[PDB]
Formats: structure tokens, sequence, C-alpha cells
RNA sequence: CCCCGGAGGACCACCAGUGGCGAAAGCGGGCGGCCAGAACGCGCCCGACGGUGAGGGGCGAAAGCCGGGGGAGCAAAGGGGAUUAGAUACCCCUGUAGUCCCGGCCGUAAACGAUGCGGGCUAGCUGUCGGUCGGGCUUAGGGCCCGGCCGGUGGCGAAGGGAAACC
RNA sequence: CUCCGCGAGUGGUCGGGGUGUUUACUGGGCUUAAAGCGCCCGUAGCCGGCCCGGCAAGUCGCUCCUGAAAUCCCCGGGCUCAA
């Protein structure tokens, strides 16, 4: 049986996909098919009281995205197994 | 490519009448959708046939009164001998009581009943009931 | 034209305030009015006072006990209770319980005529047993609202508490004075602030 | 493309149910066919030459006016057509292609769309013959046509 | 334009315009939907512009028709 | 018998007296009982007889799923389907959905090899389907007999139709099915307009 | 039409804006015109759902 | 590992989307030149010139073949280090065709929407792309918002259909 | 042992038809069960807008010459009924 109409991979009026490599990985997916979390990151973790405001300590916070297939995915916890009435709602996966 | 104006316009009225309207236009439409239209309507099948009059060849809207149960036109248009109309008459109607089929012979389409009085055959067109 | 509620006390309500969705149901049928800028839908208050009459008129033609006026909305609980308490309909805020009408087992199983109910999108069971055990219904649409089963619509806010005590205020005045209760020029003892639900 | 395209346009002009001349019209229709005569001998096509009526002179439609066509009108005043405007257009079309073609034979997008031209050019030689507006021995030779360009 | 099966009788949604040209004072009858450049026919100054639209107007606009 | 609901009332009470008046305005039996006081002579029949297992750990555990018709063999037919643990329950509880499904059906003739005006048959061409099994059926001339299958004669003769042709299609020997696509047909009648 | 055809059984309140019969077991709604009260209404099942509008024949209001 | 320079081949991150274009395959940096095909607006031209299409033809991923050029990264085959009962696999180091360009051949794929092409009719709600019209604002912009039409692209869902998933 | 079906018959293997809407004109199906060519240009073929006038080819109605006899259907009669 076809699980989703989607074909699981928002594709779109296309024929092909230009397609990306998996970061831990390189099974990979085309550019739809492949989860893209963003995460804050910054260096030196909550220093900030003995840093930054003591010395002058110019700290900086880059937004990093990461890409990963569905084995990925699911290995790092960012893809569940969600149930059938659960595939259909829209959840932003934590960032 | 549109070909065939009446089963387009007979299609139109099982579409309409399905969803319980009151009247539906039909465009495009020559001589053949009006001569049956005026059967129909002197059957009780389908109110008043007003005409509009646009560049594009004319309009028709039919005001429905429910008293379809099921129409369409026969494909392709078969030639009948008036011996013959008996047994095209239960193809496509039920009961012997019930429902006309749309006849186009050479003295004008009319009812299959009235092709049986003239004791005439023809060209089949249509079946309401 | 004259109005059942003077014109400054409809538009101090809001009653002729829709949700900014589409209906193309009501717009043909020309229950709305205009549209602003903004993109909201503004009714017409001239068929919104027409249709509240009508309904009085229906509702006084069955027995006060067999029309059921349910809202699961909370903002209606209050003005649904002081609509009936004047006119003695089985007032139902909460939970319509599935099975009321289409089980006769039920501990409530409810024998009802008529069915009012507030916004058929949110109180859709209510309306669902209706469709089912063939009870006719009223309702104060809006643009938001599916009209399936819905044999009296009035188009109106019912979304707002003033909204919503402003209408049922005059519903319940009106239905009186067709009943009889009520002179053609009388008014009910409490005024529609206290219909308003707090 | 003919066949098995994504989009699938309405775009056209609604004309009047039964058009009648205009009221403000200020042209008779002695005036009217001479004008077109005038652009004719100035060079533009019948389709381009019905564009400059409406715009700068505001005659709406040579017929309802005239009684007459564009074409019809232009061809009573010695203004004969080497071939049907629309052929002529679509023969054109495919020299500016295959002259395209020479220094870039490796366009297969632009070899296809040339394969629908000069498909569109077969179609209406054919509907041309039957009617008989062009000669019944004419033959689309692409390098025996050079000229039309 | 719309479904002809569906409005009744289709009529031009486009309108004729008379124009008087700023410089000159000529009164011209134009295209509202011009598709080319509009002249005055006595000056020559531009009287319209044509866009993917209605067209734009250079010159006062007189009455339309 | 308590007369609820409140058509059981009127049913009790002797205010409606006649199945036709339960048909003719459109009210919905909700009670086997009403029924039962206004068509005495109902006839029953057990059309099909079916073991369901559902399996779990410690095995299936078993039921029967009894399909039921009743009718009066005047027009009036009604099929229900029963599943219990017992054979006894499930008869009756496919009895109790039979009468309340019961349906009037609209009789008489039609055939072009018939002239009476007698009820022995159907009027006009109908047709019911259930799941895949697709029955038409067709007026007949009298004296034909019923030309459908065993399981299909039960229910056209419980609904008092006495000649009939008929023309299946799917898998007719799911009985259920068969059965319920011969009961929609009948029920079918009253939407054509007339 | 229908000629000479004997149909027997009862005849379901027929609906008044479509001729759609309130068949055994879809249950339909009858009731007054509601400016009036006096012409009777008869919705069937389809027609509620569909939202099917109608009309009083003795005054001019109209409904869903 | 860090800095100053040079050379080389491949790719075009974020923006970026069930976004766009294309008949399918397929196409993602900027500027330019030559072409193609559409959508919208139109009182422009012709006047049925149309649909489908056996046979016939053309285009057609990857791998692969023929001859030339090129060769950074990757990497069939192979070499080695491990693991293992075995390990001619999975991991690691390395590695040659190949991958890239040009001319030709092959003509296949889960070449898929597993859904042939053309046309008409049949509730609606909602996101978004292109054009256009009306109203309101303006980073006064080719800009933004509201509404209508036409044409695409997603989701939910009337009637209806289905063995059902579902359309 | 007893019972069942048919009976001067009753069985076995073949072949045809029904079975069988599993050949689908009436009257099937092709997302997933077998089944849409990877895509497109197009020849024959098939299918094709509207109105007016002419012909009457198809088509429809009547009639005639025919389509051997036998066979087939209906009606009457003769073998005792029957064949
Ligand atoms: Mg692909
Ligand atoms: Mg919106
Ligand atoms: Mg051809
Ligand atoms: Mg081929
Ligand atoms: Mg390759
Ligand atoms: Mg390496
Ligand atoms: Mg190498
Ligand atoms: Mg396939
Ligand atoms: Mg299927
Ligand atoms: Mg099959
Ligand atoms: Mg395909
Ligand atoms: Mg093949
Ligand atoms: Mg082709
Ligand atoms: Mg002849
Ligand atoms: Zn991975
Ligand atoms: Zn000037
Ligand atoms: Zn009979
Ligand atoms: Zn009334």
């Amino acid at each position: 049986p076809k699980k989703r109409k989607n074909r699981g991979r928002k594709k779109g009026d296309k024929g092909r996909e230009p397609y990306v490599y998996c970061d831990n990985c390189g099974k990979v997916v085309p550019r739809s098919k492949a989860i893209r979390l963003t995460v804050p990151y910054s260096p030196v973790p909550p220093d900030l009281a003995r840093e930054l405001e003591k010395q002058g300590a110019i700290i900086s916070r880059y937004l990093v995205t990461k890409t990963y297939c569905i084995n990925c995915a699911v290995f790092f916890g960012i893809i569940k197994v969600r149930p059938r009435e659960e595939r259909k709602k829209r959840v932003p996966l934590q960032q | 490519v549109m070909l065939d104006l009446l089963s387009n316009a007979l299609t139109a009225i099982k579409n309409a009448e399905a969803m319980g309207k009151r009247q539906v236009v039909i465009w495009p439409v020559n001589k053949l959708i009006y001569y049956t239209l005026r059967v129909l309507q002197r059957y009780g099948y389908v109110g008043e046939i007003e005409y509009i009059d646009d560049g594009r060849g004319g309009k028709y809207v039919v005001q429905l009164l429910g008293k379809i149960n099921d129409i369409g036109a026969i494909r392709p248009r078969f030639p009948v001998k008036y011996r013959e109309i008996v047994e095209w008459e239960q193809k496509y109607l039920p009961a012997r009581q019930i429902g006309i089929l749309v006849i186009s012979t050479s003295q004008g389409v009319m009812s299959h009943l009235e092709a049986k009085e003239k004791k005439i055959g023809g060209v089949l067109l249509a079946y309401v009931y | 034209y004259e109005y059942l509620v003077p014109l400054e006390k409809y538009l101090s309500a809001g009653v002729r305030l829709g949700t900014r969705l589409s209906n193309k149901y009501l717009e043909e049928r020309g229950f709305i009015y205009a549209v602003r800028p903004d993109g909201l839908r503004i009714f017409d208050i001239k068929k919104i006072d027409e249709r509240l009459r009508i309904a009085a008129k229906l509702i006084a033609r069955y027995p006060p006990d067999r029309v059921l006026v349910h809202t699961t909305r909370p903002y209606g609980f209050k003005p649904v209770q002081m609509f009936c308490k004047f006119v003695g309909c089985k007032a139902l805020t909460g939970r319509f319980i599935p099975g009321m009408l289409t089980n006769p087992n039920l501990s409530n199983y409810l024998e009802v005529d008529l069915l009012f109910v507030v916004d058929p999108r949110l109180d859709s069971q209510a309306v669902a047993e209706a469709a089912k055990m063939g009870i006719p219904v009223v309702a104060l649409v809006d643009t938001d609202t599916p009209h399936q089963y819905i044999d009296f619509m009035i188009p109106c806010n019912n979304k707002g508490r003033k909204s919503l005590a402003l209408i049922f205020w005059v519903l319940a005045r009106q239905v009186l004075r067709e009943r009889g209760e009520l002179k053609p020029d009388q008014d009910l003892p409490v005024p529609p602030e206290e219909f308003e639900t707090r | 493309p003919h066949r098995s395209r994504h989009k699938k346009g309405r775009s056209s002009s609604v004309r009047p149910p039964h058009p009648t001349v205009p009221t403000w019209i200020q042209y008779t229709p002695e005036e009217v066919e001479q004008l077109a005569v005038e652009l004719a001998r100035r060079g533009f096509p019948p389709s381009q030459i019905g564009i400059i009526l409406r715009d700068q002179y505001g005659i709406p439609l040579v017929k309802p006016i005239t009684g007459k066509k564009l074409t019809k009108i232009l061809e009573e005043h010695g203004i004969k057509q080497e071939l049907p405007e629309d052929l002529l257009n679509l023969i054109r079309r495919a020299l500016r292609i295959r002259k395209h073609l020479e220094e870039h034979p490796k366009d297969m997008a632009s070899r296809r769309g040339l394969q629908l031209v000069e498909s569109k050019i077969h179609r209406l030689i054919k509907y041309y013959k039957r009617v008989g507006k062009i000669p019944q021995d004419f033959v689309y030779n692409p390098e025996a046509l050079s000229h039309l360009a | 334009p719309q479904r002809f099966s569906r409005v009744l009788i289709p009529q031009p949604r486009s309108r004729f315009v008379r124009l008087r040209c700023p410089d000159c004072g000529n009164e011209q009858v134009t295209f509202s939907h011009a598709a080319m450049v509009v002249r005055c026919l006595v000056c020559g100054r531009v009287l319209a512009q044509p866009t993917g639209g209605k067209a734009i107007f250079a010159g006062h606009v007189v009455k339309v028709l | 018998w308590e007369p609820k609901t409140a058509l059981g009332r009127m049913v009790k009470e002797g205010k409606i007296r006649t199945i036709d008046e339960i048909f003719a305005n459109n009210l919905l039996i909700k009670e086997p009982e009403i029924v039962d006081i206004l068509l005495p002579g109902l006839k029953q029949e057990l059309l099909n007889l079916n073991l369901v297992q559902r399996q779990t750990h410690a095995g299936e555990r078993n039921q029967f799923q009894a399909v039921v018709a009743v009718g009066n063999e005047d027009g009036y037919v009604g099929v229900g389907i029963g599943k219990s643990r017992q054979v006894r329950q499930a008869i009756e509880k496919a009895t109790r959905e039979a009468k309340l499904n019961i349906t009037p059906v609209r009789r008489g003739c039609g055939s072009w090899k018939c002239s009476c005006d007698e009820p022995h048959s159907v009027p006009f061409v109908v047709s019911g389907k259930s799941g895949s099994v697709e029955v038409t059926l067709i007026p007949a001339p009298k004296g034909v007999g019923l030309v459908a299958g065993d399981v299909a004669k039960v229910v056209l003769r419980l609904a008092g139709i006495k000649d009939v042709w008929t023309k299946t299609r799917g898998d007719t020997r799911t009985t259920l099915n068969f059965a319920l696509a011969v009961f929609n047909a009948l029920r079918n009648t009253y939407y054509f307009k007339l | 039409s229908i000629r000479g055809a004997r149909i027997y059984g009862p005849s379901p309140p027929a609906d008044s804006t479509t001729n759609w019969p309130l068949a055994p077991l879809e249950r339909g709604v009858v009731f007054a015109c509601p400016n009036c009260g006096k012409t009777t209404i008869v919705r069937s099942a389809r027609a509620r759902k569909l939202g099917v509008p109608y009309r009083c024949p003795e005054c001019g209001f109209v409904g869903p």
C-alpha cells in the first residue's frame, strides 16, 4: 500500500532533485526527504559569568544547520515513528 | 475537443439534476438540442426553455422539475426500423409504461411513442426516465 | 426600515462583524454586506433583524418544553440560560452527550421537535444527531460555519459576548411577544447586559 | 508544444455579441478602407494593421463598419500576399531557427521547437491546398524558401 | 476571460476613450487597453503608453465611450 | 412492553394503527415492538450463519454471525445481522435489527410481456449493491417465478414479490452481501422519482 | 413519463423543492413556513446536507 | 598545525519553498549574445485549419562501449590493517578504470503520479507562484495588504466512485 | 443391511455450448490484484463546432422481382393420442 500521499519527499512539479550529502553519513537523500535541523550553537557554554562580562571576552554564537538522512535522523531522536493518525500533524522538530 | 453537443447537453442535465438544481445553462447548442428539449418538455421532464442570444451560437436555460431519474444520449446514433423499436425500448427503459426514447425520424424528432403511432423508424438520439 | 432594536445598539454590540474567512455560500445568499480593505466581513444588519423576527415566529409555534437550545461555547452559556429561562426551553450548556437524541436507553434521552445551536462548527455533535434523527435546526451561522443540515440560519456574530447577549435578549423578547405574554411595545424585565456571560 | 502542455490558458478577446458601428466613429466606410491600404503599403501585416486602426485611429472592428474583412479589403486594392499571413509567419520562424541551428548544432531544445513549428507549417499547407489558397504543387523546401526570411 | 458556459452574454471588459492632447488640443478616440504607442494625430506627442493591462494615458480623458 | 420512545407510545396507545402511516410520514422506528404490534403476521428466516473467529494469545475467540430477513410477504421486508457467542443469541440479535430495518417495497408490473396491474412483481428496473455484489431486479411477466438465487428468493419472497428477473455481479457466494444487496435493491424502489 | 402504471405501497413525503422522496430509514424534516407558518416545507436528507434552498409558495421567503 | 604565494579540477552552500521551468529525460553562481516554449491583457488576423494515432520517425538518467583531452575529490576491480568459525563483506589506509570535456554508440531504470492523450459538466475552505482589474497603504519601488478573474502548484473535503487503502 | 436419483436405461473418457460480464457490441479491467509504450512528431484509420440552400448516397416508410425444396415458428386436418 502507498504509505504517505507525499511519497516521503515534498518534491513538487519537477522530475529530478539536486540532492545533498548527509553529515555523519552519505546514504543521504535528495534536497527533499533530508532532515535539516538547525541549532543555536556557541563555544564555551555558560561560562558567561566568568567570561564575557569578565576581561573583555567578545563571544560569538553561530546558527548552524545540520543535514541528515532518515537513518541518522531516527538515530539521533530528531524523528520518531508516529502513529498513523499522528503522521498528518505538522509539528516543528524542536527547532 | 468538443465533438457531440447533444451528449454534452444531456450529461449537463444529468449532472445538474443530481445536485437538485433549479435550472441548467447549455452551450454550445444546435437545432437538434432544441428539438430534443421540446420533446422532453412535452413529456413533463423539463420546464420552460428560455433562449439567450450571444455571438457564440446561443444558449438555452432549462428549468428542471425533478422529473428525471436517468437521462443520456444513445451513441452511436443507431438506425432503427419501426418493427425494431420494441427491442430498443426494453434496452434503455425500465417498465413498459415508464420512460421514453428520443428518435430522429424523417418527419422530425419525436418520442418513440409518437414514432410507433406513425409507423416509422429512424436514428436513435437519447433515452429519458 | 424599522429595526427591532435601535441601530446604535446593534453597532455597539458588533453583531455585524463576521470572520475574515470566505463563504461563497453566504455571499451569494446575500447575507454578506461588504468587505473592508483589511479583509473583515460585515453582514447585512437589515437581513439580520428580519431573520431574528422570523426565528421568533418559528420558535413560538412549538411548545416551550420541546425546544432544545444548546451551545458548547462558554461565551454563550449565560445568554442561552437567560434566553429561555424566560421562555422555558431545555437549555444545555456544556457537552452534548453523544446519544442524547439517538439512544433512547440513555438516562438523559430527551425528545425535542426543534433544536437551536449557537455555533454549528463547534456544536457539530448536536447538529449531527439532528441530521440522523430528523429534527429541524436553527443556528447563528457566520463566515466560518458549515451550513450542513441547518434548516434556518441567522448570519450574525456568534463569537462576541456582547453580540451573543444582544442577540439572545432580542430573540428572547420577540418570542414572548409572538407567544403573547409581552406587548408589542413591551420589553423584558432585564436589559441585554444581564444576558451577557461572565 | 502542441500536446501534453503543462498549462492550458484562456487568453482571448471578448468581442461584442453582435458588433455594430460605433456612434462616435468619425470615419466613413471609404475612409476606413483607405486607412488600411496606407498601412498595408507602409508594410504592416493584416494582424498588426488592425491593431493600428483600433489603437491609433479608434476603429474598433473593420468588419461591421465596412462589411468586409481586412485581407479582403487589402486584396481589392492590389495588396496581394505571397502566402497567407499565418503561413508566412511560420516559415519565417523556421528560417530564424534553422539559422540558429547552424552555429549551435547541439541546441536540442531549439530542435524540438523547430519540429513543432515545422509541423504547424505542414498542417496549414494541408488545409490551404484543400481550399485552393495555395497551388496544389506547393512544397515546403527550407532552402527553396530562403527569400521569405 | 471567464467560461462562456458560465457567463450568459459575454461582453468586452475594455472601453474606448476620448483623449485631448495636453500640447495641441486635439480630441482622439483610443482603446483603453492599447497594445501600442498612441500618438496624437496632429502634433504627434505620446498620448498612451502600452502595458500588460490598461494603457497609461499621457492625454486628458474627455469621456470614456 | 414499555413504549419508549414516543413513537412506541402512539403505537401502544393506538393513535397509530397501520404500518403505512409510519412510512407515509417518515417516522423512524427505534423499537422492535412497534413492528411486532403493527405486523403480527411477520415471518423471519435465517438467511445465513457464518462462524467468525478473532485470534488472541490463547487462541481464537469464536462467534456466530447470523443473517436474518423478515417480512410479511405484502411489500414489507427487512434484513438484519447479529453477532453473538451463542447461536440462539445471535439469531435474536439478527431478528431485532431485521425488524428495525423493515421497509416498504413498491410493487407492481411493467414487464413488456405482461399487462396485469397486480403487485406480483417489481414496477421498474432497480439496482442495489452491497460491497461488491451488484443485483438488478427486473420486472417479469406473471407466472414466470423468481429467477434469482436461493438466498435471493427468500428476501424477494418475503417482500411479497412473485415474479422477477435478475442480473447479478461480483461474488454472490458472500451471502451476507448478496442478501444485503438484494435488500438494498428493494429499498431503492422508493428512491425512484415518480 | 408514467403512463397507466400502478405503483403499490405508501407514498412517502416528496421533497417540496426537489421531489426527492423522503425514503424509509433516511429521515427528512417537515415544518411550516418560518415567516407564514401556513405552507408545509419538506426537506429530504439530501437537501439538508447539500443546503438546497426552499421557497414558500405563498410568501416570498427563501431559506438556506 | 600557522603565515606568504602559485597551480589545478569539480561544485554553486545560506537565501531555498509539496518554489519555478520543461513532453519525458532533466535544469540551481554572475554578465552577455543567439533561440525556444508558455501564462496573463486585447472590439488584432484566418475562419474548423481539430482530437487520437496502427505502421514510420525523433529525443531519452546511470552504468557501459569506441577515439581524443583531462584528472582535485570520490571510488567498481585490486593491495594492505583489522574483525571473524569462516569474512574473497560490513570499518580503516590505499587504490585503477569510472566519475569531468569533446565526437559517436548504446536505448535500458521503482524512465513512477506505479494514474495515455483531447474536451465538457459536477459544493466548498484553505497555502503559495505568474498575469490582470478594483479598493486601501506606501522604504513613493518592478513595493505591501484586501477582494475578483484566468492560468499553475499543495492540503482538507461535497456529490459520486472503490475490495479497501483511498480519489 | 438400508436408503437415494433416473429408469429400458444408466453410467466412464472425450468435443461443442451454457457455466462465463474468464473475450465484455449489449457488457469487463489497467494507482496498489495481470494490465498506460520512458516521452513526443505525425501517415492510414476512426472521431469531429454553428447557421442557410441543393442533392437524396446512408437512413426511414410502402410496394414489386427475389432469397430452391427440406429444416424453423403459428394455425387447420389425417394416422387410436403421440412421434
Ligand atoms: Mg525520475
Ligand atoms: Mg484567505
Ligand atoms: Mg489528419
Ligand atoms: Mg508507434
Ligand atoms: Mg553515463
Ligand atoms: Mg581515498
Ligand atoms: Mg585516479
Ligand atoms: Mg507504468
Ligand atoms: Mg480499480
Ligand atoms: Mg476481469
Ligand atoms: Mg507514463
Ligand atoms: Mg515495453
Ligand atoms: Mg500526434
Ligand atoms: Mg437513399
Ligand atoms: Zn545519514
Ligand atoms: Zn496634440
Ligand atoms: Zn403482470
Ligand atoms: Zn411563507
